[PDB]
C-alpha cells in the first residue's frame, strides 16, 4: 500500500498513493523515481 | 463442486444432467472446467475403462441398459444410449455398478551448498527434488537440487 | 465476615478469608523482591562477582559484600513468603489461585503448614506456573550456592545495615527455594477449573473464577455463600490483550469487593512502552549492538513477540536473530499455542482455521526466532553477534541473563531493555553496576491502572472495598498525584501484612428449601404481603437446611 | 411443574438426534441433526411440531449441539438459515471448529453427487456458524435470567459434550453420545453427582485384545514387504487409529513409512492437535515432551507416495467412494493386500460409543429419578429399559418420534431463614426438636422470622 518515489528535481521523499497524479507534493516537478528495491542484491564480484 | 452435461440447447437456459438423474434448469451465466480425458474409472470387476467405451448396467434404479462413456468423476460415469429417447440419451451411472462390454516458486533461495554455494536466486520453476534458479549475479538460469537451497 | 492479610505486597497478595463456616485463601504470592538483596547466581564463575570487596561493620565480611557502594549478601537468593504464622494453614480449607504469578509460595504452603485442603485454579495457570517453577528450581539448582549468611537477619545487625539491606522487612521469614519434588507435590493436589464453573465447597459457599484479561488462565474469583457474595479482583486487564477479556457483568451486587494486582508505576502507556522497546531494539541492532530482554518464559514476552513481529518486517531487521533461552521456552510456546480456547475471541477465530492462534508460532517455521533450553547445548553453536536474546529471570538474580549481562556489560552498544514492572530497575541493576550498557526500562504493565479500576468500581458498586494500603495512599515515587490512588463512596478498608480485618458485611437471612409436603400445609393468611404460622422439624444435611413436616 | 419431552427426531431409532425438552416454561431442543439413510426430505427433523409459519427465536430459548456427527448437528444450517433461527446456539469449542468442515463435505456430497433440492449453501453454513455461542468444559452459561446449561466431558468424540440444563431447583441432563471406556485419544465419559429429574441417555448397545490383534495384523502384514489399505470413515475412528498406530510404530522402532491421505483428514489433524486439552489422559500429560498427534511417522500421502513399491501404511479416504477403490483394485491379489474394514480382508471393528454396562455405570452415577432413552434400536432400548426399571429401580421411558412424554416434579420453594432463629435451632434439638416460625409471604419474596421478629416488623 505505501510507495515512496524520488523527485527529480528536489529529490523528496514522497509516499503517494495509486491513481492520483505524479505531481510532486512541494515543488510541483512532475518526474519521479523509484526507490532502490529491500530484496537481497547480491553480486559475485567477478 | 459440481459438473454437468448439457442434453438440450435453450434460448436462454441451459438443461443439464448432473449425477442425480435429475434434469436441472440453470442459466447461461455456468462456467467451464477441463475434462479429463485420461481419467480412469472402475467397473465391478475392477477392470479400467476409459472414454468412449461401452458399458453395461447391472445394477442400480436402470439395470438392464447398455452406455458409453463421454466424460468421468470419481465415483460416477456418464452414459450415452443412442436408442434412449429421453433428454437426448443422456444419463449417469455409478462406476461401481457397470460392467465393461510449488511454494518454492517466486522465492528468493541461496545455494547452500554445491559449486554455486553462496549464490543468491530467484526460483523460477520447481519440482520434488530439482528448482530452476535464476541467478542474480549471472545472466544464467540453472538447475539446482532442492537439498541444496535455502530459503533467504 | 474476617479477612487475615498474610503478604503486604500488592501484586502478589495471600488474603485469607474466613466466611461462614469455611476459610478461603485468596491467592499465594512469593515476593521474589527480596532476591534483590542478595548477590546474582551466574551459571559460571565471573571474576567481577568473585573478588567484589567486602563490607564490613564495626561491631560478617564473608557474608557482605559491596558492589558499587550498595551492599549485597553473598548467599542463595532467598524468598520473602507469605506470613504463615497468624492463621493456622491447617484451618484453611481451600486455595483459590489467580495468576501463575500468584501460584508462587505454594510448595511452601500446602507442604511446610500442614495444609490438607484443596487447591483451585485454571487449566493455564497450573500449566505455565508449573513451568515457571520448573525454570526458578532450575536456575537455583544449576550452579549450587549455599545459605552461607545468617548473622546479617538479626535485629541488633540489620538496623545497622545500609538502607536496601535495613529496609527489607520478614528477613527471618525468608526461606531457599523449594526444590522439585515440592513442587510436583503442590500440583498433584490442585483441582482444575474453568472460567464460570460452579465450584461448591462443602455446601456452605459457592466460588466461581471469572476471566479477568491478564494473562491466559488468569482469572478472578467471586465467593457466594446464598444471599451475600464476596468479589476477588486479582491482576486483570481491561486492554486488548490476547487471552478473555474481564469479566465485569458476575462482579456486581457484592457485598465486599477485594481487589490486589494493580497496575506498578501506572503512569506508563503499554502501547508507548512497547512502541519504545521496538524503536529501542532496532536503534540497537541497527548499530551492531546487543539487546537483552529479562523476561518471564510466558506473558508479556507473547504481546511484545507480536508486536516484534509486526516490526521487523517493517524496520527491515530480518537479519538479526532472536534468541530465546529458557529450561521451559518450547514448553511456554507450545503452551501458549495449545490454551486457544482460553484466548480473546480474534485469536481464538483463528484457530477455526487451520492455523495457530499465537503469530510467534510462524516465527519458528521462517527460523526468525530460535528457542534453546540452555545456552550450553546448541545456542552456541547457532549464535550470531548482532541479535537479541530474551532469557533469564527478571529478577537478574539468576539464571541465564546473568551469563548474558557479564558478557555484554563492558560495551555500549549493546543495551538492555526492561519489559517487567515486577522488579525494582535500580536494584536489578545495582549488583552490575559499573556497567557500560545502556539500560532501557519501559515496563508493559497492563494490569488495571486507576482510572479503569474506578470506571470499573462505578460500574460495579461494590458496598465495600478492600484494598492494600499502597492503593489508598499516593505511591511513594510520586506522593502528590491524588488521582494515583482508589476513592470510592465508602472510603476503602485498607490493609497492610500480618492484618486482621474484621467485615462487617455479614447479615441474617440463610436460604431454606420448603418440601410440598409443608407447602400446602402452611395457610397463606391476608395481612395486607401474607403471614403464616409454621411448625416443622429442621433437617440440615450438607450444610443445606431443609423445612420438614412433623 | 412438569417437565414435558417430546423427540422430534430419534425417538426409537438411530440418526436425527432432535430432542425437545420444556422444563418449568422454557423450550430446549437439544440436537438438530439429519437422518442419512433417507432422501425423500425426511433428513431434517420435522420442525412443523414447534410451529407452522411461526417464529422459532420467541418459541426456542436455547440450541444445543452436542457433538459435530452429522446425525446431531446436519440439519442445523437448515434450521437456523431456511427455517428461521437466530437465537443461540450452544456447542463445544472443539465441535465448533470440525462442524463447518464436516457440513460442508456433506453439502460437497449431496448437492454435486445424490439429490439435494431442498439443502443448504456454504453461504448459510457461514451464517449459521455465525449464531453459534461456544461453551468450556463444565463452564454454567446463562442463556436466560434463570435457565442455565452445563457441559460434561463425554469422551464419544473431540470435544463430545453432555448437558445439563437447570433451570430453578428442577434439572435435566440431556447426553448426546459417550463412551465410559476411555480411548488411545479420547477420555471417558464424567458427571458429578447431579440427581437431574431427568437422563436423555442414548440407548444402542475386549478393547485391548482387539488393538492387539489389529497391530499384531498390521505388523505381520508390514514385514512381509506388503502394503496395508485400512479405510477410516469416521473421524475420531481415523484419529484413534493414527495414534494408536504411531506409538506401536514408535515402539518397535521400524522405518517403513505410513501414509494418510485427503484434503479433510489433514484438516482434522490440525484440528485435533490445536485441542489437546479435549484429549486423553497420556496426550495432556506427555504434551510437555512431544505433541502426540504431531506425527512423527504418519506422513501425508502424495497419491500415497505414487504408489510406489515396498511395505507402507496407508489411510484411505471413505470407509464404496473415490480415493480408495483405485487403491482396492491397484492392490488386489498382490503379496499382503490387507485391508481391513470396520486380497486378504481382515475386520477389525473400534466401537465409539458406549455397551449397555457403561450407560448402567452412569445412570447409577448421576443418578437420576428418571430415565429417558433415544438414539437406539427398539429391541435393544426394551431390553435396556427392563435392565434399568430392574436393577436400579427408576423410571424408563419409551419415547417415539413426535410423541411427547411429560413428567411430574415437585419444586422446593426459596424461603430466607432469620438468623437468630437458625442459631436458636442449631442451639437446642443438637442435643427431633420443632421449629416454630412465622412465614412473612411478601411479594416476590419469602422470609421465615420468629414471632418476635414478625411482631416488631409487622
Ligand atoms: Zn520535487
Ligand atoms: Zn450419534
Ligand atoms: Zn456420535
Amino acid at each position: 500500500q505505501p510507495m515512496i518515489y524520488i523527485c527529480g528535481e528536489c529529490h523528496t521523499e514522497n509516499e503517494i498513493k495509486s491513481r492520483d497524479p505524479i505531481r510532486c507534493r512541494e515543488c510541483g516537478y512532475r518526474i519521479m523515481y523509484k526507490k532502490r528495491t529491500k530484496r537481497l542484491v547480491v553480486f559475485d564480484a567477478r | 463442486q459440481t459438473v454437468g452435461v448439457i442434453v438440450r440447447l435453450e434460448r436462454e437456459t441451459f438443461q443439464v444432467l448432473n449425477m442425480y438423474g435429475k434434469v436441472v434448469t440453470v442459466r447461461h451465466q455456468v462456467t467451464r472446467k477441463k475434462d479429463n480425458r485420461f481419467a480412469v474409472a472402475l467397473d465391478s470387476e475392477q477392470n479400467n475403462i476409459h472414454v468412449k467405451d461401452i458399458v453395461k448396467v447391472i445394477d442400480g434404479p436402470h439395470s438392464g441398459r447398455e452406455g458409453e462413456i463421454r466424460h468421468l468423476f470419481r465415483s460416477f460415469a456418464f452414459l450415452h444410449c443412442k436408442k434412449l429417447v429421453e433428454n437426448g440419451g443422456m444419463f449417469v451411472c455409478k462406476t461401481r455398478h457397470l460392467v465393461l462390454a510449488n511454494e518454492l516458486i517466486g522465492q528468493t533461495v541461496r545455494i547452500s551448498q554445491g559449486p554455486y554455494k553462496g549464490y543468491i536466486g530467484v526460483v523460477k520453476d520447481a519440482t520434488e527434488s530439482t528448482a530452476r534458479v535464476e541467478l542474480h549475479s549471472t545472466c544464467q538460469t540453472i538447475s539446482v537440487d532442492r537439498q541444496r537451497l535455502t530459503t533467504v | 465476615m474476617k479477612l487475615y492479610c498474610l503478604s503486604g505486597h500488592p501484586t502478589l497478595p495471600c488474603n485469607v478469608l474466613k466466611f461462614k463456616s469455611t476459610t478461603i485463601m485468596l491467592d499465594c504470592g512469593l515476593d521474589m523482591t527480596s532476591t534483590l538483596n542478595f548477590l546474582p547466581l551466574p551459571l559460571v564463575q565471573s571474576p567481577r562477582l568473585s573478588n567484589l570487596p567486602g563490607w564490613s561493620l564495626k561491631d560478617l565480611d564473608k557474608e557482605l559484600k559491596e558492589c558499587s557502594g550498595h551492599v549485597f549478601v553473598d548467599s542463595v537468593p532467598e524468598f520473602c513468603l507469605p506470613e504463615t504464622e497468624l492463621i493456622d494453614l491447617s484451618t484453611v480449607d481451600v486455595i483459590l489461585i489467580s495468576n501463575y504469578h500468584c501460584m508462587m509460595a505454594l510448595p511452601y504452603i500446602t507442604e511446610h503448614t500442614g495444609f490438607t485442603g484443596t487447591v483451585y485454579a485454571t487449566e493455564p495457570t497450573v500449566q505455565i506456573g508449573r513451568l515457571l517453577m520448573e525454570e526458578l528450581v532450575n536456575f537455583i539448582e544449576r550452579v549450587p550456592k549455599a545459605q552461607s549468611a545468617s548473622l546479617w537477619k538479626n535485629k541488633d545487625i540489620q538496623r545497622l545495615l545500609p538502607s536496601p539491606l535495613k529496609d527489607a522487612v520478614e528477613v527471618s521469614t525468608w526461606r531457599r527455594c523449594y526444590t522439585m519434588q515440592e513442587v510436583n507435590s503442590a500440583l498433584s493436589k490442585i483441582q482444575l477449573v474453568g472460567y464460570s464453573q460452579k465450584i461448591e465447597l462443602f455446601g456452605a459457599v459457592q466460588v466461581t473464577p471469572l476471566s479477568s484479561g491478564y494473562a491466559l488462565g488468569s482469572s478472578n474469583w467471586i465467593i457466594q455463600s446464598h444471599y451475600e457474595k464476596v468479589s476477588y479482583v486479582s491482576g486483570s486487564s481491561l486492554l486488548t490483550t490476547h487471552p478473555q477479556p474481564m469479566d465485569q457483568a458476575s462482579l456486581k451486587n457484592s457485598d465486599v469487593l477485594v481487589l490486589t494486582g494493580l497496575t506498578q508505576i501506572p503512569t506508563a502507556n503499554p502501547d508507548g512502552m512497547v512502541g519504545e522497546f521496538c524503536s529501542n531494539l532496532a536503534l540497537t541492532v541497527r548499530n551492531g549492538g546487543n539487546v537483552l530482554v529479562p523476561c518471564y518464559p510466558s506473558g508479556v514476552i507473547y504481546d511484545l513477540l507480536e508486536c516484534l513481529y509486526q516490526y521487523i518486517d517493517s524496520a527491515g531487521l530480518s537479519s538479526v536473530p532472536l534468541y530465546f533461552i529458557s529450561p521451559v521456552a518450547n514448553s511456554s510456546l507450545e503452551f501458549s499455542q495449545i490454551f486457544a480456547e482460553w484466548l480473546c475471541h480474534n485469536k481464538q477465530s483463528k484457530v477455526y482455521l487451520p492455523e495457530p492462534p499465537f503469530p510467534h508460532a510462524e516465527l519458528i517455521q521462517t527460523n526468525k526466532l530460535k528457542h534453546y533450553p540452555s545456552i550450553h547445548g546448541d545456542f552456541s553453536n547457532d549464535f550470531r553477534q548482532p541479535c537479541v536474546v530474551f532469557t533469564g529471570h527478571p529478577s537478574l538474580r539468576f539464571g541465564d541473563v546473568v551469563h548474558f549481562m557479564e558478557l555484554w556489560g563492558k560495551s555500549s552498544l549493546n543495551t538492555v531493555i526492561f519489559t517487567e514492572p515486577d522488579f525494582s530497575y535500580l536494584e536489578a541493576l545495582a549488583p552490575y553496576q559499573p556497567l557500560a550498557m545502556k539500560c532501557i526500562y519501559c515496563p508493559i504493565d497492563t494490569r488495571l491502572n486507576f482510572i479503569q479500576v474506578s470506571k470499573l468500581l462505578k460500574e460495579v458498586q461494590p458496598l465495600h472495598v478492600v484494598c492494600p494500603e499502597q492503593y489508598t495512599q499516593p505511591p511513594p515515587a510520586q506522593s502528590h498525584r491524588m488521582d494515583l490512588m482508589i476513592d470510592c463512596q465508602p472510603p476503602a478498608m485498607s490493609y497492610r501484612r500480618a492484618e486482621v480485618l474484621a467485615l462487617p458485611f455479614k447479615r441474617r437471612y440463610e436460604k431454606i428449601e420448603i418440601m410440598p409436603e409443608l407447602a400446602d400445609s402452611l395457610v397463606p393468611m391476608e395481612i395486607k404481603i401474607s403471614l403464616a404460622t409454621v411448625s416443622a422439624v429442621l433437617h440440615t444435611k450438607d450444610n443445606k437446611h431443609l423445612l420438614q413436616p412433623p | 411443574p412438569e417437565i414435558r419431552v417430546t423427540p422430534l427426531g430419534a425417538g426409537q431409532d438411530v440418526g436425527r438426534s432432535c430432542i425437545l425438552v420444556s422444563i418449568a416454561g422454557k423450550n430446549v431442543m437439544l440436537d438438530c441433526g439429519m437422518h442419512m439413510g433417507f432422501n425423500d426430505d425426511r433428513r431434517f427433523p420435522d420442525f412443523s411440531y414447534i410451529t407452522q409459519n411461526g417464529r422459532l427465536t420467541d418459541f426456542l430459548d436455547c440450541v444445543i449441539i452436542s457433538h459435530f456427527h452429522l446425525d446431531h448437528c446436519g440439519a442445523l444450517p437448515y434450521f437456523s438459515e431456511m427455517v428461521g433461527y437466530d437465537g443461540p446456539i450452544y456447542m463445544t469449542h472443539p465441535t465448533q471448529a470440525i462442524c463447518p468442515i464436516l457440513l460442508e463435505d456433506y453439502r460437497k456430497i449431496a448437492v454435486d453427487k445424490k439429490g439435494e433440492a431442498n439443502f443448504f449453501t456454504s453461504q448459510m453454513i457461514k451464517d449459521c456458524m455465525k449464531k453459534v455461542v461456544a461453551v468450556h468444559l463444565h463452564q454454567t452459561v446463562q442463556v436466560d435470567d434463570e435457565l442455565e446449561i452445563k457441559a460434561y466431558y463425554a469422551g464419544h468424540v473431540l470435544g463430545a459434550a453432555m448437558f445439563q440444563i437447570k433451570v430453578g431447583s428442577e434439572s435435566v441432563v440431556y447426553t448426546g453420545d459417550y463412551n465410559m471406556t476411555p480411548d488411545r485419544h479420547l477420555g471417558a465419559a464424567w458427571i458429578d453427582k447431579c440427581r437431574p429429574n431427568l437422563l436423555i441417555t442414548e440407548s444402542t448397545y475386549s478393547k485391548r485384545c482387539r488393538e492387539r490383534d489389529f497391530l499384531k495384523k498390521v505388523h505381520e502384514t508390514v514385514e512381509r514387504g506388503g502394503k496395508v489399505l485400512i479405510p477410516v470413515f469416521a473421524l475420531g475412528r481415523a484419529q484413534e487409529l493414527c495414534i494408536l498406530l504411531e506409538t506401536f510404530w514408535e515402539r518397535m522402532n521400524l522405518k517403513v513409512p505410513i501414509y494418510f491421505s485427503t484434503g479433510l483428514t489433514e484438516k482434522a489433524n490440525h484440528y485435533y492437535k490445536l485441542f489437546i486439552p479435549w484429549t486423553n489422559q497420556k496426550i495432556r500429560k506427555t504434551f510437555v515432551q512431544r505433541n502426540m498427534f504431531e506425527f512423527k511417522h504418519i506422513k501425508a500421502f502424495d497419491r500415497a507416495f505414487a504408489d510406489n513399491p515396498g511395505p507402507m501404511v496407508v489411510f484411505a479416504t471413505p470407509g464404496h467412494a473415490g480415493q480408495s477403490l483405485q487403491i482396492f483394485r491397484k492392490w488386489a491379489g498382490n503379496e499382503k493386500n490387507m485391508v481391513i474394514m470396520p486380497m486378504q480382508v481382515e475386520y477389525m471393528s473400534f466401537s465409539a460409543h458406549a455397551d449397555a454396562k457403561g450407560i448402567m455405570q452412569l445412570v447409577g452415577q448421576a443418578e437420576p429419578e428418571s430415565v429417558l432413552l433415544v438414539h437406539g434400536e427398539a429391541k435393544k432400548m426394551e431390553f435396556l429399559k427392563q435392565k434399568i426399571e430392574q436393577e436400579l429401580r427408576v423410571n424408563c421411558y419409551m419415547p417415539a418420534n413426535g410423541e411427547t412424554v411429560t413428567l411430574p416434579t415437585s419444586p422446593s420453594i426459596p424461603v430466607g431463614i432469620s438468623l437468630g432463629l437458625l442459631k436458636r435451632e442449631m442451639a437446642q434439638g443438637l442435643l427431633p426438636r420443632l421449629l416454630h416460625g412465622t412465614l412473612i409471604m411478601k411479594e416476590s419474596n419469602f422470609r421465615l422470622v420468629s414471632s418476635e421478629q414478625a411482631l416488631k416488623e409487622l
